[PDB]
RNA sequence: AUU
């Protein structure tokens, strides 16, 4: 009742990490990178590694700030959308998978990262035979 | 250091070595401690578990729907579970994966148990047991290389009471981390071997693989002689460090065979059933609700 | 054993 009041005002682990990175702090290491073909669907979070040629696949739990820092997940059920799954991270951002999952959101339509694979907002293509 | 073995995920102990009567002696590897070249940013244990799984794909593992897999020694000094992530990738989606370790860690397993494996209890039988447990005090060789009786006594008991007939195991051993009773139990499987991953060929490590549990001794094995046979093989067959198998993951996933699961009584096990178990075509156990727990010591 |  008054704990959730304090939590909603100061313990915002997500922003703390973003500020920590802006302060020059080294990103969370030991994210588990998986061996894969790199010829997958390229979707964001999958039941098996789906990295394409421009991504790295990681074990989900190792890339979750809440799992790694042993903190409650930010949602009523306290459910984790990474644990037990594989998160695809653009190779350019594979140096900080925890930071990438926090600073980005998955497209509910195609299941791709917004700004990194999602093409739902591109102009209408002329039809192809 | 044979070059033909370099494109394999690793090397299995040749059968002729298992039939010898060797005296135990020091394991002396021509390339001890050498590090293999791993793919960029890939952890040693992701590479090691990937090669173990690549080898397990060539055996007759029973793979039923709702397969039950338990992974002991899944934790690491990194606080994450690389091996569990590989098993999850390897096993069919929907496979029940439970892991465990003495120290807390973040895991991709459906459930994680923290504490000594001796504190882990289950009322269910399992289809596959993976153990990477290794006692840190094994590094402090205080006496002779005798059979070790810490977590190995628990694993021997778990195999004899909680492994479904037709089930398989992959238990990590080293020159000093081994148990005579575990080797004796390899004789209770339709087939067994000691497998060395090519990425860790410079170590005395090997996985004792029991394929298709028969619940009874198919062959009588003297564990003290079989470990001496294993060391003789490692001492006279240098294995070239290799990560080549890690670069082709196209055939990596374990194929979901949908192996039949039946709850037969011990009085129904006959030559035809044993023969079906031996080919990875049958799992024998009930299919009750999976119940597992880790004891907590109560004190002030 | 956790290159
Ligand atoms: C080499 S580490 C395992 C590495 C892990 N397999 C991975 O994927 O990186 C060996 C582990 O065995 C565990 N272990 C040793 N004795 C144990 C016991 N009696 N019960 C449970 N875990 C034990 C240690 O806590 C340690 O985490
Ligand atoms: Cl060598
Ligand atoms: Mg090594
Ligand atoms: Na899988
Ligand atoms: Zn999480
Ligand atoms: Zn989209």
């Amino acid at each position: 009742s008054t704990v959730l009041s304090f939590c909603a005002f100061a313990v915002d682990a997500a922003k703390a990490y973003k500020d920590y990175l802006a302060s020059g702090g080294q990103p969370i290491t030991n994210c588990v990178k998986m061996l894969c073909t790199h010829t997958g669907t390229g979707q964001a979070i999958t039941v098996t590694p789906e990295a394409n040629m421009d991504q790295e696949s990681f074990g989900g739990a190792s890339c979750c700030l809440y799992c790694r820092c042993h903190i409650d997940h930010p949602n009523p059920k306290g459910f984790c959308d990474l644990k037990g799954k594989y998160v695809q991270i653009p190779t350019t951002c594979a140096n900080d998978p925890v930071g990438f999952t926090l600073k980005n959101t998955v497209c509910t339509v195609c299941g791709m990262w917004k700004g990194y694979g999602c093409s739902c907002d591109q102009l209408r293509e002329p039809m192809l035979q | 250091s044979n070059s033909s073995q370099a494109w394999q995920p690793g090397v299995a102990m040749p059968n002729l070595y298992k039939m010898q009567r060797m005296l135990l002696e020091k394991c002396d590897l021509q390339n001890y401690g050498d590090s293999a070249t791993l793919p960029k940013g890939i952890m040693m244990n992701v590479a090691k578990y990937t090669q173990l799984c690549q080898y397990l794909n060539t055996l007759t593992l029973a793979v039923p729907y709702n397969m039950r897999v338990i992974h002991f020694g899944a934790g690491s000094d990194k606080g994450v579970a690389p091996g569990t992530a590989v098993l999850r990738q390897w096993l069919p989606t929907g496979t029940l994966l439970v892991d465990s370790d003495l120290n807390d860690f973040v895991s991709d397993a459906d459930s994680t148990l923290i504490g000594d494996c001796a504190t882990v209890h289950t009322a269910n039988k399992w289809d596959l047991i993976i153990s990477d447990m290794y006692d840190p005090k094994t590094k402090n060789v205080t006496k002779e290389n005798d059979s070790k009786e810490g977590f190995f006594t628990y694993i021997c008991g778990f195999i004899q009471q909680k492994l479904a007939l037709g089930g398989s195991v992959a238990i990590k051993i080293t020159e000093h981390s081994w148990n005579a009773d575990l080797y004796k139990l390899m004789g209770h499987f339709a087939w067994w071997t000691a497998f060395v991953t090519n990425v860790n060929a410079s170590s005395s490590e090997a996985f004792l693989i029991g394929c298709n549990y028969l619940g009874k001794p198919r062959e009588q094995i003297d564990g003290y002689v079989m470990h001496a046979n294993y060391i003789f093989w490692r001492n006279t067959n240098p294995i070239q460090l290799s990560s080549y198998s890690l670069f082709d993951m196209s055939k990596f996933p374990l194929k979901l065979r949908g192996t039949a699961v039946m709850s037969l009584k011990e009085g129904q096990i006959n030559d035809m059933i044993l023969s079906l178990l031996s080919k990875g075509r049958l799992i024998i156990r009930e299919n009750n609700r999976v119940v597992i727990s880790s004891d907590v010591l109560v004190n002030n």
